[PDB]
């Protein structure tokens, strides 16, 4: 029944943005946008973590059928419109409005609760972004090509890290990028990003102590987090338990009471004072803790990355349940032809200036992804004999 | 190239866009004048190391050698340098900081899979500065995002190569003469190239030095006549090219098939490794002993003959090097694997056909269906042709099926003109014992093994310790894989008491000992003396230190020797496996074997003191034949032994002490001696018994069973006129040597009593075993849960 | 006495031999290793495990 919680947690937003369908009106009805909003949740929560493409189409057979049942008083709209297997009301936080750099660059934070359905923008919106990245962070050395599927991981990335307490497992072959797509993900969040250094001697306190700055700063101070941990960032089991439960309950035990939750809470009640507005006149001591685990997990999102293969992923996620359990799951498939094309002309129009031929640069487009796709199977029949 | 090649032309075809036909990936890539360089700094002249040279220069990114034998390292130490390991405390710190800011390039050769992680962000600002590692053990675990790095490349070398490089180097040792004409030779055609290469020159000077006016300039008559001059040498250098192409290839030719040989050998060796770890061993010790083997009995005249020569001293003394090592159940495998890759090169001998030797009824009735699994076996050239009326004749066949020893005396007639040619006629006969009788495969085994090459390997074999210290230098250690029941640590003592004049030190392993063991080897290092270091299978972290420590740089005096012992722990790093000597002292197999070795243990000062040549050495040469009898009881299984017991000599020595001190206080009295004795040899059974040997026994029946081998062997008394149920001695020493010798090898169980039968289960089981060893060297949710699901719903 | 750590039994062979050997020889004095000072010794000792 979770799932139905996060449909509904994701459906509950706007409370007058989705009326305004005046500067669109893109042959759209107030209710269009509705059930468009319903369809794009509904394939967000449970059109994601599944393997085959193929297990997609059968739910999006599914959600057809199921929109036709309900919808029994517009279907031909919805046959005509969102209902069709093309592209439909892509939702999106930061594309939608444009800061304008009128007098300072950030001059106003975007409008930020949805956006329609356009890929040209989208990208144009991209790249700009990138170059915006690429002079944030001095080698950031960061070529990443971004085709439509790599568009639609950045979305989803943005879709969980953004939500008020959620996080989400990322499962995928190395190469697949979900660590490099992330740290923009985030800078485009504003929330700060730390990774855990296994230094010579492998051992705890590192972990407890970069928790506590973590805590302090979603705490205390307040601010954006997130949490980047990989398979580099375990050693052994242990890490896994305590992080499971920072998931569940965030309460280190005495690493925050070692003499120091007084001093601390005695920082922040300042904000107390106007946040739950005791008419201005008092507050308590206890309740002081609870806004504050109230607040750090409220701003401490976590980012797990895993792998897929191997042998020690399954028994991880069976010896602690809620891992999988309260995260987000998303399958990154490996790229298919379209993609691989996309990239080879991405690469091949800035370097055809001696390689002049028409009708035979497609093709050579089309062979490389061949090519590419080849060397797999070659891999696999080596390991194989 | 050959898949990689027919994959990518036809994706070209089916594509359809144009490609040119060849692919000489080589030529068009790189000018020869650099491969020319590179081959003075040492890079192999055939084509596999060419492209690894390439693949090196595009240097995409920093590389990763998988590097079995060390082409890489030695290329990269003379390429381009003329050194830092990963392991160092000062490493992490210092030489980081040197390369990084200055460029020293920093090279690493101790590679595992184990990462320490400041290796990496380093990898990923001076800008003068490259970096080169490698890996030491073949087939890695690279990580994926190890691979996604940095670029990999494989230089497992090739036989193809292998005998070039033997052939060069027994060009150099056999007589440096040929080395003179061939290096002579090949620096003048080398120079003739570059003289083509100056013809080159000279046209193009030709055609755009003067880039206008050259019809005016009449001297190009001259430079048309230069022309003409430069292609005479290139005559001269074509006239060369036969006279290398014949000359020094018939002087190649009469060691090509050596190197060919040679390569196999290697080859060989390789996959024992596999077979299983601390069988491990470089190429190194394989070329100073096929150095060694030129220099010891190669040359003495008729060239041709000591080519044959060395076919016949090579591969016996490769041979013996590797049984030093070898265990015994894997004494006859290394010697079969050595004969099958020896003829699959020359007899062209089908892997398909060694499969069916490996692995595998309606025409015949009387035969048995153990039988008849046989002959479906054999069923599916002509094995698929002669089931027939020709061998269900049923005429003469039966004798030879029931007759013991089926393939020597009663030969099968049924193809007798290919068992007569022999070429492949042997290998025609084994696939016939093999699949009618593999009771009898292994004596077949040391059979051909012995036809195909030569008798002298299947022979026997004990390695004199004395014999053994003289291959021991200072610089390098003695193993020890012993086996449970077995040490040489006294013998070691001994020699140490008899050559050497001082006892050695010892320092067992544990927890703990590591500073001990330093500080005492730093004591022999300065003096010369002895260490003995023991029960290395735990406490594996010294072992790495070690090889440091025997080096060339810090010097020790002579004199110094190292005794490693230690047992079966893989993930036991090779950095002393791959430079050391390896010896496997498990007691010996055949009773004769375990019979001499015995009388070579306790002997010329207990045999030679006696003061009585009648009684008590009657008494020493019973209780001797009872301990090899007893020992050796056990090959039959459950029918010799409930369970395995490990007797050994401590309790022979101290049944020797009890009955002489009885023998010498009962003569102490003794005025006069009847004949010779008046014992009454009655406790001497009861002690024999129950006391010393009772220790190992955990059964009941064993008790009484060994007091039956105590009865029937001793028999109450010593007859001095019988014969022995197995013969009876004199009283001199090379006497019992030769008794020993006159022994057979293959004895019947019933001279211990035991039925002839027991045989058969013994080498069934041991031939079920044998072929499975080198069955592994080769290169399920499913309806198997439906066949369980239909069987639930037939228990009651 | 089996029910003890590998490595330990590894190095109490050692110290159980020195005294066999000092023993053996019936020597008044010797020497026990790890262990600087020199020691005595009785006849009348065993050991059981
Ligand atoms: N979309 C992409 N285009 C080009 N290169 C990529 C892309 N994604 C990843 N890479 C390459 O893979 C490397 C590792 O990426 P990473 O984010 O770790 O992938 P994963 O998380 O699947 O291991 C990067 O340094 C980058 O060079």
């Amino acid at each position: 029944m979770r799932e139905l919680s996060r449909i509904f947690k994701g459906i509950l937003t706007c409370k007058k943005d989705t009326i305004n369908d005046a500067p669109k009106s893109m042959k759209i009805k107030p209710e269009l946008f509705l059930v468009g909003l319903w369809r794009h949740e509904a394939e967000r929560v449970l059109a994601d973590k599944l393997v085959n493409n193929k297990d997609k189409d059968t739910v999006m057979g599914y959600i057809q059928e199921v929109s036709l049942e309900s919808f029994s008083q517009i279907e031909n709209e919805i046959l005509e419109k969102y209902s069709s297997e093309k592209t439909f009301l892509f939702c999106d936080f930061l594309r939608p409005d444009v800061i304008n750099e009128d007098g300072i660059i950030e001059e106003e934070a975007p409008k930020i609760y949805e956006a329609i359905d356009s890929l040209t923008e989208l990208r144009k919106r991209c790249n700009f972004l990138l170059s915006f990245y690429n002079d944030r962070n001095p080698s950031k050395k960061m070529p990443l090509v971004l085709f439509d599927d790599a568009l639609k991981h950045l979305l989803r990335i943005s879709r969980i890290i953004r939500q008020p307490r959620s996080s989400g497992l990322l499962v995928g072959v190395g190469g697949s990028g979900k660590q490099s797509l992330t740290r923009l993900a985030g800078f485009i969040g504003k929330n700060l990003i730390q990774q855990i250094i296994v230094t010579k001697t492998y051992s705890d306190k590192d972990l407890k102590e970069d928790i506590k700055k973590g805590f302090d700063d979603a705490g205390h101070l307040g601010k954006q987090v997130t949490f980047l941990m990989t398979d580099s960032e375990v050693k052994k089991e242990e890490f896994l338990e305590y992080i499971n439960m920072v998931l569940s309950t965030g309460e280190i035990p005495n690493l925050l009471a070692k003499d120091e939750r007084e001093v601390w809470l005695g920082d922040i009640s300042q904000a107390y004072c106007k946040e739950k507005n005791l008419g201005n006149i008092d507050p308590p001591q206890s309740e002081l803790w609870t806004y504050f685990v109230d607040r750090v997990r409220d701003n401490f999102h976590i980012m797990l990355c895993f792998s897929p293969v191997g042998q020690k992923f399954r028994e991880r996620a069976r010896k602690f349940p809620a891992l999988f359990n309260e995260c987000t799951i998303d399958w990154f498939l490996p790229w298919p032809e379209e993609a691989l094309v996309s990239v080879a002309e991405t690469f091949i129009k800035n370097f055809d200036k001696l390689d002049t031929k028409e009708e035979t640069k497609q093709e050579l487009m089309k062979h490389m992804g061949n090519v590419h796709l080849m060397v797999n199977e070659i891999c696999d029949e080596y390991y194989q004999k | 190239n050959k898949l990689a090649q027919q994959r990518f032309v036809v994706d070209m075809k089916k594509r359809g866009v144009p490609v040119t036909p060849g692919l000489e990936l080589t030529s068009f890539l790189i000018d020869d004048a650099t491969i020319g360089e590179w081959n003075l700094q040492g890079l192999p002249k055939d084509d596999l190391s060419i492209q690894n040279g390439i693949m090196v220069t595009n240097s995409a990114r920093y590389p990763l050698f998988i590097d079995p034998q060390g082409q890489g390292q030695n290329w990269i130490r003379n390429k381009l340098s003329a050194i830092t390991t990963l392991s160092h405390p000062k490493f992490k710190d210092m030489f980081l900081k040197y390369c990084m800011e200055s460029g020293l390039t920093l090279i690493v050769e101790n590679i595992e899979n184990e990462v320490d992680p400041m290796m990496d962000p380093v990898l990923e600002l001076s800008k003068e500065f490259k970096l080169f590692m490698t890996c030491r053990l073949a087939n890695p675990s690279f990580s994926p995002e190890l691979s996604a790095k940095t670029t990999i490349i494989d230089f497992t070398v090739t036989q193809s190569g292998l005998e070039q490089q033997l052939l060069g180097k027994v060009i150099s040792k056999e007589q440096k003469a040929l080395e003179d004409s061939l290096n002579q030779l090949l620096a003048d055609v080398n120079q003739n190239q570059k003289d083509l290469q100056r013809l080159d020159k000279n046209l193009l000077e030709r055609l755009i030095n003067s880039q206008g006016n050259l019809l005016d300039d009449t001297e190009l008559m001259d430079v048309l006549n230069n022309t003409k001059t430069q292609a005479k040498e290139v005559a001269a250098k074509l006239i060369d090219a036969e006279i290398k192409t014949k000359e020094i290839n018939e002087k190649r030719e009469q060691y090509r098939p050596v190197a060919i040989r040679g390569s196999a050998i290697y080859f060989t060796m390789i996959e024992v490794s596999l077979v299983n770890w601390m069988y491990n061993s470089s190429l190194e010790q394989f070329l100073k002993l096929f150095i060694e083997s030129i220099d010891l009995s190669e040359k003495a005249q008729l060239p041709s003959n000591r080519v044959k020569n060395i076919i016949s001293f090579l591969t016996f003394h490769v041979y013996r090097y590797v049984n030093r090592g070898l265990f015994e159940k894997d004494k006859i495998t290394f010697i079969l694997m050595m004969a099958f890759k020896i003829l699959t090169t020359a007899g062209t001998i089908s892997s398909g056909d060694v499969s069916l030797f490996l692995k595998s009824q309606k025409q015949i009735s009387y035969l048995e269906d153990n039988q008849w699994l046989n002959i479906l076996a054999l069923s599916k050239p002509f094995f698929k042709e002669l089931p027939d009326l020709i061998s269900r004749s049923e005429n003469q066949w039966r004798n030879w099926i029931d007759k013991n020893d089926p393939e020597n005396f009663p030969i099968p007639d049924f193809a007798e003109s290919i068992n007569q040619e022999k070429e492949i006629g042997s290998f025609i006969s084994l696939c016939l014992v093999r699949s009618l009788r593999n009771d009898r495969t292994l004596i077949a085994t040391q059979n051909f093994i012995s036809n195909v090459l030569g008798k002298e390997f299947t022979d026997p074999i004990s390695y004199p310790i004395e014999g053994i210290w003289q291959e021991s230098s200072n610089m390098d250690p003695v193993l020890f894989l012993l086996s449970a029941g077995a040490d040489p640590t006294s013998s070691i003592d001994e020699l140490a008491k008899k050559k050497k004049k001082f006892p050695c030190e010892k320092v067992s392993m544990g927890e703990g000992q590591e500073r001990v063991a330093r500080q005492v080897i730093m004591k022999g290092f300065v003096e010369g003396g002895w260490v003995i270091l023991q029960n290395c299978h735990l406490g594996l972290k010294f072992m790495e230190e070690i090889e440091t420590l025997v080096s060339p740089i810090n010097q020790i005096h002579e004199d110094f020797r190292l005794w490693i012992t230690c047992e079966q722990h893989p993930k036991f790093p090779l950095g002393l496996l791959q430079k050391t000597l390896k010896v496997t002292n498990e007691p010996p197999k055949g009773l004769k074997a375990g019979l001499y070795k015995t009388f070579t243990t306790i002997i010329t000062q207990e045999f030679i003191d006696k003061v009585d040549h009648s009684n008590w050495r009657s008494l020493i040469f019973t209780i001797c034949f009872l301990h090899s009898i007893v020992i050796e009881r056990k090959k039959f299984g459950p029918l010799g032994w409930c369970v395995p017991y490990e007797y050994n000599y401590s309790d022979l020595e101290a049944s020797l002490l009890y009955i002489e001190k009885y023998l010498t206080n009962l003569m102490s009295t003794p005025q006069p001696n009847s004949h010779n004795l008046p014992i009454s040899m009655n406790v001497v059974r009861y002690m024999i018994c129950e006391v010393q040997y009772g220790g190992r026994i955990t059964d009941d029946l064993d008790r009484e069973l060994f007091i039956t081998y105590g009865e029937t062997y001793l028999k109450d008394g010593i007859f001095g006129n019988d014969y022995f149920f197995p013969q009876n001695p004199s009283a001199e020493l090379i006497k019992y040597q030769e008794y020993i010798a006159k022994v057979p090898t293959v004895d019947n169980p019933e001279v211990f009593g035991l039925h002839s039968n027991a045989d058969l289960t013994f080498r069934l089981k041991e031939s079920k075993e044998m072929i499975n060893t080198v069955m592994e060297t080769r290169p399920r949710e499913e309806i198997v849960q439906d066949k369980a699901k239909d069987m639930l719903k037939n228990l009651p | 006495f089996n029910r003890i750590d590998l490595e330990v039994l590894s190095v109490v062979a050692m110290q159980v031999e020195s005294i066999t050997t000092a023993r053996k020889q019936h020597m008044k004095k010797f020497m026990f290793p790890e262990e600087e000072i020199e020691i005595e010794l009785i006849p009348t000792v065993s050991y059981f495990i």
